[PDB]
RNA sequence: UAGCGGCGAGCGAACGGGGAGCAGCCCAGAGCCUGAAUCAGUGUGUGUGUUAGUGGAAGCGUCUGGAAAGGCGCGCGAUACAGGGUGACAGCCCCGUACACAAAAAUGCACAUGCUGUGAGCUCGAUGAGUAGGGCGGGACACGUGGUAUCCUGUCUGAAUAUGGGGGGACCAUCCUCCAAGGCUAAAUACUCCUGACUGACCGAUAGUGAACCAGUACCGUGAGGGAAAGGCGAAAAGAACCCCGGCGAGGGGAGUGAAAAAGAACCUGAAACCGUGUACGUACAAGCAGUGGGAGCACGCUUAGGCGUGUGACUGCGUACCUUUUGUAUAAUGGGUCAGCGACUUAUAUUCUGUAGCAAGGUUAACCGAAUAGGGGAGCCGAAGGGAAACCGAGUCUUAACU
């Protein structure tokens, strides 16, 4: 029972090359380079599902720090204030209020300064 | 083929009742007047092949 | 145990050890796989590197060409080169122990009785050696795919079943596991039942 | 053409010449080796 | 039902296929480690080879000899001799019962379990315990 | 296994048992007696086989379709439903198959028979000499000179000859067995250049022969020798009349055939690398494994605006390929120009362990016979008993004068 291996090899190669559309040059044409490109894209994608949590958090902290200094207190003192005021709003939402609702953020700063004093 | 016995091992080990192998002790062929009689008396009975070496012996003696 | 005859409406007294035991599916599977393996004429050969029609001249010098080093034009890596582990004609027979063969037949006969795939007639013979007569006879008994097994091999029945595809006539001596399992219904003559019990003890 | 190309790739497969790389290519490898000693 | 028969559970184990991929577990080196004499095709040392140290079967002395006569002695239990068809036991009558072998010249009737019928043993050596066991269950031993 | 063995690596019997097959004879030598069985060579007759052959069952309607053997409906053959072809898949269209027959002639085999040659059978006698054996050297015996029997002989020698001689594993004696120094002999057995039939959990064009094709060719080499690549239009050539561009071209565009000519001979399918044309987006102040996480804008589709999907991707965080070998590689260490095809833990036989199945103090047969994967075949192997170097003893045994 000789098994020719044309049809299944074609299917594997094609699977990998479909996962590499949009890559520059051989990275999207040649199998032997698109295999490495697809794997290295896999490793980066893993690594960056962790980094997007780190990057979004540092973005939010920069926006709360900006808006809170606009209301006359730093980020450090603001988070200490709200923790002592026993407010448990996470900082995705504090960043989002700090962009969209300036008056609510002003009131949060008043709770923070009220408890912090 | 059929497995050939390592033939000079069959002359030196002999199988026992629970699968172990007995052998004659070394050191009792010549130079003998220098040895104590306590050595020589303790080298006369036959002895079991130790745990380390049964692998080798079973490999050399596949029909015994 | 008793087997109800189809036509005479009697009951044939059989052994419970032969026609009434359990189905040992593992045992039957071993005897079936072994029977089918015994049928393989294992005739084939590819050519190793030694048997390929070439020369043992080394195709280029060992060092200095920038080619990879090669030594024979009959290497298995080379096109036209000789199979690495080329096959030889081989025997595919398995030993089936005699008590495992008989055990397997006892299991399959017990399941042909238990699944109502076993029909016991008193006599089953055809008038003339015509396939038309056996076709009409099997049509009257509501049987299309059938293994007729008779204790004395009739000549006319054998010639009448030789063209019918689904139908096979055996003597009680030469039954095999794969036909008792293969055919939908097995129709044994009562004499064949007695001979089967003599074979399978 | 294909036959002449297979034979004319087969030209320096069994060579001997040591000062020429691969039988034919001129070099200075005699002086390179000799100076390395 | 030939497409419903199926083997036992545990009977057909897979079979190691070496050299296929990373997931399989045995790819690249097939389970034979890095370089060396043992990772080489044909590679391996011979039996009873300890590097060059003098092997165990060759640093120990040899003893004994083979008898020539122990190959024609036999050893009959008491579980048999109810198998001899006769109630009389000689070397033939045992050979005829496929119980010693044709080349056998000497036989002995070791106590190894449960004689019942009265047996007349003729021309065979009998051990002490089995003399008592043959004579206790009826029996007769002449020589 | 016993043994042989730098007692290493390894080599490795016989006796005895079971089967296949079975067959005995002649000369060394005279008389009686003849053609007496015996084969060999030939003629003839019979039987059978080979080399050409002959007959050989049984179907139509309708739907899809280029075409029907296909679907649906209703029939018939079968000692014939092995197979191949026919415009798709046919038991009934064709060739065949089962079955039943056929040879003017030449032949193979087997009986019968004619002739020739050959010799039966009886009594008595003989019963293989430079030979057996020996010394020296070497070889074959499983046996390597060893305590080495036995066989063969290059060299030197050398008997007895049935009141005799050979062997029985140094050797002697006793006992048993056999008759060398002359020869013939079927079957079981081994093999396939070559022919026929059939079969394949063999290959299907980089495979299978090196060779599916005018292949041991082209080609290479002084020579011996080495040694390729290369299959497939269509059901049928109906293989493109004629017209136009063009050099009375090449190539093309129509026309026509065709079910289909991106089925047009550079011909089934028609992948990938590689090269183009067209469209959307980005890209000419921006540094690096070229992605990834975020992400504006733009273009197409939507969408009861639901704010989505696809393509692109400014800008921005992070980010030095894969393999291999290594203490450690972005490494400026190895390998790879890319694609496509092939390319590496197999097979056989023994032995051990695990799983599983059968039977169980028993399990199982091998060769072979074979109604032949059945059933016979238990020769044998393994186990139920060990100890001891061995005799021997035996649930004990060995050690030892004997064992707390």
């Amino acid at each position: 029972a000789r098994v020719k291996r044309g049809v299944i090899a074609r299917a594997r190669h094609k699977k990998i090359l479909k996962q590499a559309k949009g890559y520059y040059g051989a990275r999207s044409r040649v199998y032997r380079v698109a295999f490495q490109a697809v794997i290295k894209a896999g490793q980066y994608a893993y690594r960056d599902r962790r980094q997007r949590k780190r990057q979004f958090r540092q973005l939010w902290i920069a926006r709360i720090n900006a808006a809170a200094r606009q209301n006359g207190i730093s980020y450090s003192k603001f988070i200490n204030g709200l923790k002592k005021a026993s407010v448990e709003i996470d900082r995705k939402i504090l960043a989002d209020i700090a962009v969209f609702d300036k008056v609510a953020f002003t009131a949060l700063v008043e709770k923070a300064k009220a408890a912090l004093a | 083929p059929k497995i050939k016995t390592v033939r000079g091992a069959a002359k030196r080990f002999k199988k026992t009742g629970k699968g172990g192998f007995k052998h004659k002790h070394a050191n009792l062929r010549h130079i003998l007047t220098k040895k104590a009689t306590k050595r020589k008396r303790h080298l006369r009975p036959k002895a079991m092949v130790s745990k380390g070496d049964l692998g080798l012996v079973i490999a050399c003696l596949p029909y015994a | 145990m008793e087997l109800v005859l189809k036509d005479a409406q009697s009951a044939l007294t059989v052994s419970e050890t032969t026609f009434g035991r359990d189905f040992n599916e593992a045992l039957v599977h071993q005897v079936v796989v072994a029977y089918a393996a015994g049928a393989r004429q294992g005739t084939r050969a590819q050519k190793t590197r030694a048997e390929v029609t070439g020369s043992g001249k080394k195709p280029w010098r060992q060092k200095g060409t920038g080619r990879a080093r090669s030594g024979s034009i009959k290497s298995p890596i080379w096109r036209s080169g000789g199979v690495t582990f080329a096959a030889r004609p081989q025997d595919h027979s398995q030993k089936v122990n005699k008590k495992m063969y008989r055990g397997a037949l006892k299991s399959i006969l017990s399941e042909l009785v238990r699944q109502d795939r076993l029909i016991v007639v008193e006599k089953f013979s055809v008038e003339a050696p015509k396939t038309k007569l056996l076709a009409q006879k099997l049509k009257d008994m509501a049987l299309e795919d059938v293994l007729i097994i008779t204790g004395e091999l009739d000549e006319n029945l054998f010639l009448a079943a030789r063209n019918l595809h689904k139908v096979d006539v055996r003597d009680a001596t030469g039954i095999d596991p794969v036909s008792l399992i293969a055919f939908d219904k097995v129709v044994m003559t009562a004499d064949a039942v007695k001979q089967v019990e003599e074979m399978l003890a | 053409m294909d036959i002449n190309w297979r034979h004319n790739q087969s030209t320096f497969y069994h060579f001997t010449s040591d000062h020429r790389i691969s039988g034919w290519k001129e070099t200075n490898a005699m002086y390179v080796a000799l100076n390395s000693q | 039902r030939l497409n419903t028969l199926s083997p036992a559970e545990g009977s057909k184990k897979a079979g190691k296929r070496l050299g296929r991929g990373i997931g399989s577990g045995l790819g690249k080196t097939g389970g034979r480690g890095h370089k060396g004499q043992k990772s080489r095709s044909g590679g391996g040392v011979r039996r009873g080879f300890e590097g060059g140290q003098m092997p165990l079967y060759r640093r120990l002395p040899k003893f004994g000899f083979t008898s020539r006569k122990a190959a024609i002695t036999a050893e009959i239990r008491l579980s048999d001799l109810a198998k001899v068809e006769g109630g009389v036991v000689d070397l033939n009558t045992l050979k005829a019962a496929n119980i010693i072998g044709i080349q056998i010249e000497f036989a002995k009737v070791i106590l190894a379990g449960e004689v019942t019928t009265p047996v007349t043993v003729r021309g065979l050596r009998v051990t002490k315990g089995a003399r008592a066991a043959i004579e206790a269950a009826g029996g007769k031993i002449e020589e």
